[PDB]
């Protein structure tokens, strides 16, 4: 009964449903020229291209 | 961005040195910048997730 | 019994601890700072209740609710003043209170000097979640910095950092988590106070001379009710005066940003009484190696007990331990000042020196001293 | 509940006034004042000294991080 | 017409003795980079070093005539 | 005789001694906050919207 | 590299730890930004209401909102509409999204300025010697297209073109509209719309020296008063023998 | 000093400033028939026209 | 005074979020003093007797 | 929500791309228009 409560318990603090739902993004490498570093926000992190 | 004594990147917190390629060269940072996993399906379009 | 005072089950107990409490009669000024750190805590604490009931634990309302509170709210940003400045009031006395313990030799009521460093550690995980609050650029950059310093340990690491963070980096589930935390421990505080005054009565306090105080003791009441209020106006102009002449003197503009996820402040520098620990983290290169010269930087206080090595337990008739003293005491206000320097030549090699020599104050030098010292004395 | 069983004492006297019956402050300057200046005087070779060190270290370490940031003429003469 | 006192002060403590040197210095940073095609100086600091001579003179007296 | 009529009409009785507690901060509060309030506003003669108020007051 | 000028300390005249704000030129300041600044910088955080019995009365409040249309709804058919502004309306903002905001200055993000001075090491120095600190790069240094040359700003080279200039605007008020005069208004204003209190704040700090002074002194007797009895008191040790 | 951080401490927790900020609501009598209720939220409460 | 207005709004949830959140801890307090007051005289029984020869 | 009890995911992205979503502000500070993603809630049929 202790490992399981405990464990229940625990894990409410870890990424919940919402969180771990994850997408993808696309990039136009149309507004990207030759030598630059364009910075996208993503899943929290930015994304460098 | 675009900074560095290897044309890459710089962290201003501590000052870790990537490259271009987004690798540790200088610096605290044990590994190299993550690289998504992404694919280029996708003509002027970049797919990462 | 004849007098309330000593019958009744509650008043019995402010009778044993303030009031026919035996104190030795010579204790200083240093020994003003236990009652005052008392005072913070229950300030911070009122401010704090006063402070919640308009703040807003998202990531989206953070910010604004605390501009809300200190612009609309009735002497809102009085009490904010109060709360931000109290808690540098609150560090200004823990590190004095520790001086004098360690100068003292007070550490050799062990029980009472180990809960002591609970205190301190449980005080700063306060600062560290209550500072995050206003969601400002240094709020989340430092909770990030600070975060992923536990993604070093090995192994467990990067899931113990998700993990406390809820998610894949500092964010909304981990405001709201840290308000929980913060509204929460002032109170552990508040009870392990209670701990450590207990373990004191079993002896009593110790003395400026390191020498017996049974054959001249005295009543708490009112040698030092009245010297404790006397210490507390003295300690409260220079609060008040900060808190309302220069309020900002201590802080981070940056913080006057709301947090942006994707722009890091140039200068990332630590509130000030945390400095010290950061320069000692940064002294050591490697990520690793500086998470444990940081750990090590706090913990080292349990051992202090186990490095005495005088006959006699305060350092008054101690001079070279004396100097020494000084000597870890500038050293830290070198770390201090390190700790607010970008990483670049003088600094790192004078931030390693100063860690170096913090280190080997403590772990060497004291304990040699010591036993020189007693075969000066011929013992 | 200390005060009875504290220690064994024998053949101590001791005289006090009320406080009514004294001066609050007495002897500023005949006495306060020159033990102010004693125990100042007994304790600022051992408190001044690592002090002064530290603050020398700091005006050095801040000048000589000024003083990088500056140009070096050799760099560009020819 | 209209005189804006910053001008007129700025002119006044550009006669500055700290100023002068200052500016000195400056011209002939200026003449040597102006005067190359392949050389990294600049004259950031000497530009620098001028205004920060300059404008600590006028921050005593422009407030002074200000309103 | 002050301190000395002042001990047995206000000082000596602990009940006495709270009264004169009471409207010592009564009358004090009132002198104090009025006195601190020109103190301020003398040493800011002319920038306070109780200085500049009536030029624009009008109605 | 990082090479950095920083401003001079100006005499403000709310500087001393009892000057209050010269509320002549914080009313001032409010037209500079309201007339200039506000085009590109949003205030998000004052009111029209605020700056009754501060700056402006009732009535020059109520005026002030009501040449603002803001936007309110849904009304009965789920339908957002206009309206013309009330003193509790916020300053209106120059743009819907900082996306919109860089759409319209080069990519460049124009602050909120409601805490400007406090975000900003030098505060209202910073912000004075920027505003009026522009001039011509030295030698070996080119600013890129878009970005103006200015010594105070970090990297030299920011992306606000000179906002202010001699007589670009009338104070009504008859004050020689100089680009310095300016200036300092509009930053004393600045130092208003950020601590708002910055007065009452300093008749507090007033009392509590005054009072603070007297209980301490009051509480330094009393504490001597007790301890005179240890203080003065004398022992000696007489055994038998 | 006790009377006054009493009185600014408790008045921290009555109507605020942006709530006290209170202005007036006009209702077109041309949308309610002979006979009508009509409820318009307003200063909290509800406003019975 | 209680609502932080003219009716139950925001200010009258966040003061009762931060109320919620106190008042346990007052009650474990107070729980304390109540089992401290007890321990004077130890608990009663059933019988409404003296249990001191049986305890 | 749907995947693994009533829909499969391939089934879900499908049921969520036939709808249109609000997103942006884009680079204009411009709201924009996109297919569903799993990660949506149901649409709403009124904004009010
Ligand atoms: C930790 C983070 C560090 C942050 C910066 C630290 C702050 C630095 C400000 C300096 C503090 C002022 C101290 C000056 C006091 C000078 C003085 O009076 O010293 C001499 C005097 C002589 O006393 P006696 O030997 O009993 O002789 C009396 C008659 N027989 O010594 C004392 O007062 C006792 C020493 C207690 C002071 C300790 C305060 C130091 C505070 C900093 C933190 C240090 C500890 C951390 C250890 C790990
Ligand atoms: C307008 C304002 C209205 C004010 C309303 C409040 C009214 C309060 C009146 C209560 C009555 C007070 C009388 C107390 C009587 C008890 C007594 O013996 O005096 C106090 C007694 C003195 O003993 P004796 O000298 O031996 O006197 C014997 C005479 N026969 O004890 C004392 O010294 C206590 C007085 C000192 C106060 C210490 C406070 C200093 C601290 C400063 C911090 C500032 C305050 C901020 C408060 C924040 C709270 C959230
Ligand atoms: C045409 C739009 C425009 C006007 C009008 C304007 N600003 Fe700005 N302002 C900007 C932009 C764009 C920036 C961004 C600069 C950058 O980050 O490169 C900026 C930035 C600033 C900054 C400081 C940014 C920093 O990082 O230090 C301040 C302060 C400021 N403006 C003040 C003012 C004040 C006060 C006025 C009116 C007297 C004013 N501005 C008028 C466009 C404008
Ligand atoms: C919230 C934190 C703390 C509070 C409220 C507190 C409170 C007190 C109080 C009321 C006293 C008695 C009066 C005095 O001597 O100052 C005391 C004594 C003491 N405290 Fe603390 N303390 C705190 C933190 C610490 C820390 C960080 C240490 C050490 C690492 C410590 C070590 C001691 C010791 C050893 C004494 C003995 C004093 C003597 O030599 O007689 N305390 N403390
Ligand atoms: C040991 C006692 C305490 C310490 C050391 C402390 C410290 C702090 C710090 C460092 C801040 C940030 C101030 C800033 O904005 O710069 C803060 C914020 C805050 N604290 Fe505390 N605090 C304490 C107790 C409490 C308690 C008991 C509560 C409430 C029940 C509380 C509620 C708040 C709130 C609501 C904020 C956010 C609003 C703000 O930042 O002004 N605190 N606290
Ligand atoms: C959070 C609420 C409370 C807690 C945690 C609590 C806890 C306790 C505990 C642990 C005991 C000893 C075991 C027992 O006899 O049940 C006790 C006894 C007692 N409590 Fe409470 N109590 C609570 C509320 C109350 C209330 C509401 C009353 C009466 C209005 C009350 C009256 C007593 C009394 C009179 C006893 C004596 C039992 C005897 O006859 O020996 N308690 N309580
Ligand atoms: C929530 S960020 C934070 N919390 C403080 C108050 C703290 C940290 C650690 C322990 C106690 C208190 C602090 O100084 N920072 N800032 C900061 C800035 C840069 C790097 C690290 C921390
Ligand atoms: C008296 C206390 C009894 C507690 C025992 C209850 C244990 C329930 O255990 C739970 O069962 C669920 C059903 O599959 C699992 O999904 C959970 O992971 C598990 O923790
Ligand atoms: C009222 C102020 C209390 C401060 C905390 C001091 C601790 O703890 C101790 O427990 C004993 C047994 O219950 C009591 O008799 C003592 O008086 C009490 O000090
Ligand atoms: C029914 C009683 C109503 C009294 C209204 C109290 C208004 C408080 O007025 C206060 O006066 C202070 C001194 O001038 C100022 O510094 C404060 O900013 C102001 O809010
Ligand atoms: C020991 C410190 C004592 C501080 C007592 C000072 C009391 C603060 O005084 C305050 O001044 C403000 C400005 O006029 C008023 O608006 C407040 O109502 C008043 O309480
Ligand atoms: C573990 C919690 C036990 C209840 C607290 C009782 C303490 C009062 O107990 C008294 O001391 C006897």
């Amino acid at each position: 009964a202790a490992k399981n409560v405990v464990t229940q318990f625990i894990s409410s603090l870890s990424a919940s449903a919402d969180v771990l739902a994850l997408s993808k993004i696309e990039i136009k490498l149309s507004d990207i020229p030759e030598g630059k570093n364009v910075a996208f926000k993503w899943r929290g992190k930015p994304l460098f291209v | 961005a675009n900074s560095g004594d290897f044309g890459g990147y710089y962290c201003p917190c501590h000052g870790s040195h990537y490259d271009a390629s987004g690798r540790i060269r200088k610096g605290p940072a044990p590994y190299n910048l993550e690289v998504p996993t992404y694919q280029f399906v996708g003509d002027d379009l970049v797919v990462v997730g | 019994a004849p007098n309330i005072r000593k019958s009744h089950p509650l008043l019995k107990m402010i009778n044993n601890s303030l009031i026919d409490l035996p104190a030795p009669s010579n204790i200083s000024a240093w020994w003003n700072f236990g009652s005052l750190l008392a005072v913070c805590l229950m300030t911070q604490i009122l401010t704090g209740l006063l402070l919640a009931m308009h703040y807003t634990a998202d990531t989206s309302l953070a910010f604004s609710s605390v501009a809300h509170t200190c612009r609309n709210v009735q002497y809102g940003w009085l009490i904010r003043n109060l709360h931000a400045n109290g808690a540098s009031f609150f560090f200004i006395c823990i590190f004095l209170h520790i001086g004098r313990g360690l100068y003292y030799g007070s550490y050799l009521y062990k029980e009472t000097w180990n809960t002591g460093v609970i205190l301190l550690l449980t005080l700063m995980a306060t600062a560290f979640v209550g500072y995050v609050l206003p969601w400002g650029q240094m709020s989340f950059w430092g909770a990030t910095v600070i975060t992923n310093l536990f993604s070093a340990i090995p192994y467990i690491g990067h899931t113990l950092v998700e993990w406390a963070w809820g998610g894949f980096s500092v964010d909304n589930p981990t405001l709201t988590r840290f308000f929980a935390l913060h509204f929460l421990l002032p109170f552990a505080i508040a009870g392990i106070t209670i701990i450590h005054l207990t373990f004191l009565h079993e002896s009593g306090s110790n003395n400026p001379l390191g020498i017996s105080s049974d054959s001249d003791k005295i009543p708490f009441h009112p040698y030092y009710s009245f010297k404790d209020i006397l210490g507390l106006t003295l300690m409260l102009t220079p609060f008040l005066t900060l808190a309302l002449f220069s309020p900002n003197l201590l802080g981070d503009p940056e913080n006057f940003t709301p947090a942006n996820p994707l722009v890091t402040p140039p200068h990332i520098k630590p509130e000030w009484y945390f400095l010290f620990a950061y320069a000692i983290l940064r002294s050591i290169p490697n990520k690793l190696g500086g998470v444990l010269a940081l750990a090590a930087s706090v913990l080292i206080l349990f051992l202090i007990p186990f490095l005495h090595k005088s006959k006699q337990r305060t350092m008054t008739f101690r001079p070279l331990s004396q100097t020494l003293f000084w000597l870890l005491v500038a050293n830290l206000l070198i770390l201090t000042w390190i700790g607010s320097q970008p990483v670049e030549h003088p600094f790192i090699i004078i931030g390693q020196m100063a860690s170096l020599s913090y280190f080997t104050i403590l772990l060497i030098l004291f304990p040699t001293i010591g036993t020189l010292e007693n075969k000066m004395l011929n013992y | 509940i200390h005060f009875g069983n504290l220690a064994r004492v024998r053949h101590i006297i001791t005289y006090s006034l009320s406080p009514f019956e004294q001066r609050a402050i007495p002897n500023i300057f005949s006495d306060a004042l020159p033990n102010v200046w004693r125990r100042f005087s007994s304790q600022v070779f051992k408190v001044a000294p690592p002090f002064l060190g530290a603050y020398l270290l700091y005006s050095w370490g801040t000048q000589e991080f000024e003083r990088l940031k500056r140009k070096n003429p050799a760099d560009y003469e020819n | 017409e209209l005189v804006d006192p910053l001008t007129t002060i700025r002119e006044h403590c550009e006669q500055t003795e700290k100023c002068v040197k200052a500016r000195e210095r400056l011209e002939l940073c200026d003449a040597r980079v102006s005067s190359r095609s392949h050389t990294e100086e600049q004259c950031t600091e000497e530009l620098f070093d001028f205004l920060h001579a300059r404008d600590h003179c006028v921050a005593h007296k422009l407030f002074n005539k200000l309103k | 005789a002050l301190l000395r009529q002042a001990y047995s009409a206000l000082f000596r009785r602990t009940s006495t001694f709270a009264l004169t507690v009471v409207l010592g901060a009564v009358l004090f509060e009132r002198a104090f906050d009025q006195g601190a309030d020109a103190i301020f506003e003398h040493l800011n003669e002319g920038k306070l919207w109780k200085h500049i108020k009536h030029k624009y007051e009008a109605s | 590299g990082e090479l950095e000028l920083h401003p001079p300390a100006f005499p403000w005249s709310h500087g001393g730890p009892l000057s209050a704000l010269d509320h002549s030129s914080v009313r001032r300041g409010f037209q500079v930004y309201k007339q200039v600044c506000s085009a590109c910088h949003s205030m998000d955080y004052v009111a029209f209401r605020n700056l009754i019995g501060v700056t402006h009365t009732e009535a020059e409040a109520k005026a002030l909102a009501e040449e603002v249309e803001v936007q309110d709804g849904p009304d009965e058919n789920g339908e957002l509409f206009m309206r013309p502004g009330k003193i509790s309306d916020y300053f209106p903002k120059p743009y819907p999204n900082p996306e919109a905001a860089r759409a319209a200055n080069n990519g460049a993000l124009p602050p909120d300025l409601s805490y400007i001075v406090n975000a900003r090491h030098g505060g209202e120095d910073y912000v004075f010697s920027l505003l009026t600190g522009y001039c011509d790069p030295p030698a070996g240094v080119v600013v890129r297209e878009g970005l103006h040359y200015n010594p105070y700003f970090p990297g030299q080279a920011i992306g606000m073109a000179p906002p202010i200039y001699n007589e670009i605007l009338e104070y009504d008020d008859g004050t020689p509209a100089t680009m310095s005069q300016i200036a300092k208004d509009v930053c004393t204003f600045l130092r208003w719309a950020a601590e708002p209190e910055h007065d009452q704040r300093k008749r507090m700090g007033l009392k509590m020296l005054l009072i603070s002074a007297l209980l301490t002194s009051l509480l330094y007797y009393m504490k001597r008063h007790k301890w005179s009895v240890l203080k003065s008191r004398k022992m000696a040790y007489r055994p038998p023998k």
